[PDB]
RNA sequence: CAGUCGCGUAAGCGGGGCAUAGGAUCACAAGAUACAAAAAGGAAAGAUCUUGGAUUUUUGGAAAAGCUACGCUAGGGAUAA
RNA sequence: AUUCUAUGAUUAGUGUGAACGAAAAUAGAGCAGCCUAUUAAAAUAAGUAAAAUGGCUUUAAAGCUGUUUGAAUAUUGUGGG
């Protein structure tokens, strides 16, 4: 898909972006939800990651 | 300020508690409640 | 619990039920109906008392003495699962649960 | 469903109010859990559960006053004379 | 020992957030040890280590630092981490 190479290609003059929006002029941050607080904030991160636990290789009798 | 949140402490010394609201111009609360640590109904008294 | 209904019925004057006709009514009857047993012999219910019975610690041995079958059977409540078909999870955090957005897993994972 | 309390002869009822009008995270504080413990024994600081203090009232939640007729740039005619 | 490149590592961790961000170890490039330094230096280090306070760095450690103060003598366990 080579965009912006004519109308009959199906991807010309806009390259699948739309018409004059933030998503056409610039870029939207990936973590952005429009202003609504994400769940990781309204709920918080749960628990902790154990940095001292041993990583064992599991071997079954089977 | 008219209402305060009190803490009713288990007299089984398990550390469990209940929280209820009652006016300031009222006697402290004292009730018979269930303690899930000992799994029996014991006496609960206000903290202060 | 099972209800054990004790019924006492009155026979009309000079109406003596036959000992054999009484034992034949129970020969091929697994669902006893007091309604049918009453109209056939023309009885009238006058007295009544009741007591219940449920599974107890002694129910197992009692069935053994009298050779009653069914003690090796337990009943569990029938479960009615949800009638709604599965759907796709919705939301900003739910769409980004796959390895594609691994750079954004700091916002999608371990959420309280 | 489990736990264990109340009332009731009993069947049974009870996880506040006839129903419909009270905001999170974070931080902080008080209890429990025995999870991890940066050499090791402890601890600190963390994790889980319960709980508390909010015109966070722009109430999905910034600590925030004006002038320009000296004015400037990007746009709108998506709103004026 | 130092230096350069990659991995470790969008990691541990810090931060309300946005973001910032190691080390051990591994691989490769090079490889060199010494004080009698292959160029001519030490009688083995005191206002120093360290502390309080104001800052920098930073994970609270370590490291740098103005002001005011201020140690010990070696595994026969002295000092730093
Ligand atoms: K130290
Ligand atoms: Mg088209
Ligand atoms: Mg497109
Ligand atoms: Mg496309
Ligand atoms: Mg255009
Ligand atoms: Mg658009
Ligand atoms: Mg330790
Ligand atoms: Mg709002
Ligand atoms: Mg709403
Ligand atoms: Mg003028
Ligand atoms: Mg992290
Ligand atoms: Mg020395
Ligand atoms: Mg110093
Ligand atoms: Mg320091
Ligand atoms: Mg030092």
């Amino acid at each position: 898909i080579r965009k912006g190479r004519g109308p009959s290609s199906g991807y010309g003059k806009t390259a699948g972006r739309g018409t004059k929006g933030q998503k056409a002029h610039g870029h939207v941050k990936p973590w952005f939800q429009g202003g609504q607080t994400p769940l990781i904030v309204s709920h918080g991160r749960k628990g902790f990651v154990n940095q001292f636990a041993a990583d064992m290789s599991e071997l079954n009798l089977e | 300020s008219r209402i305060i949140n009190v803490r009713l402490i288990s007299m089984a010394m398990t550390g469990y508690f209940y929280t209820f609201t009652r006016p300031r111009t009222s006697l402290p609360m004292s009730m018979l409640k269930y303690d899930p640590i000992v799994r029996r109904k014991v006496l609960f008294l206000e903290q202060k | 619990y099972h209800r054990l209904n004790v019924f006492v019925l009155e026979q009309k004057p000079g109406a003596k039920i036959d000992g054999e006709a009484l034992k034949k009514h129970l020969e091929n009857r697994e669902n006893f109906s007091l309604k049918g047993f009453r109209e056939k012999f023309d009885l009238e219910p006058v007295g009544f008392n009741l007591f219940r019975s449920e599974w107890d610690e002694g129910t197992a041995e009692v069935m053994e003495r009298h050779g009653i079958p069914g003690a090796e059977v337990e009943f569990k409540r029938q479960k009615f699962a949800s009638l709604k078909p599965p759907r796709k999870a919705r939301g900003w955090e739910a769409k980004r649960q796959k390895p594609k957005y691994k750079s954004l897993w700091k916002y999608v994972k371990r959420i309280a």
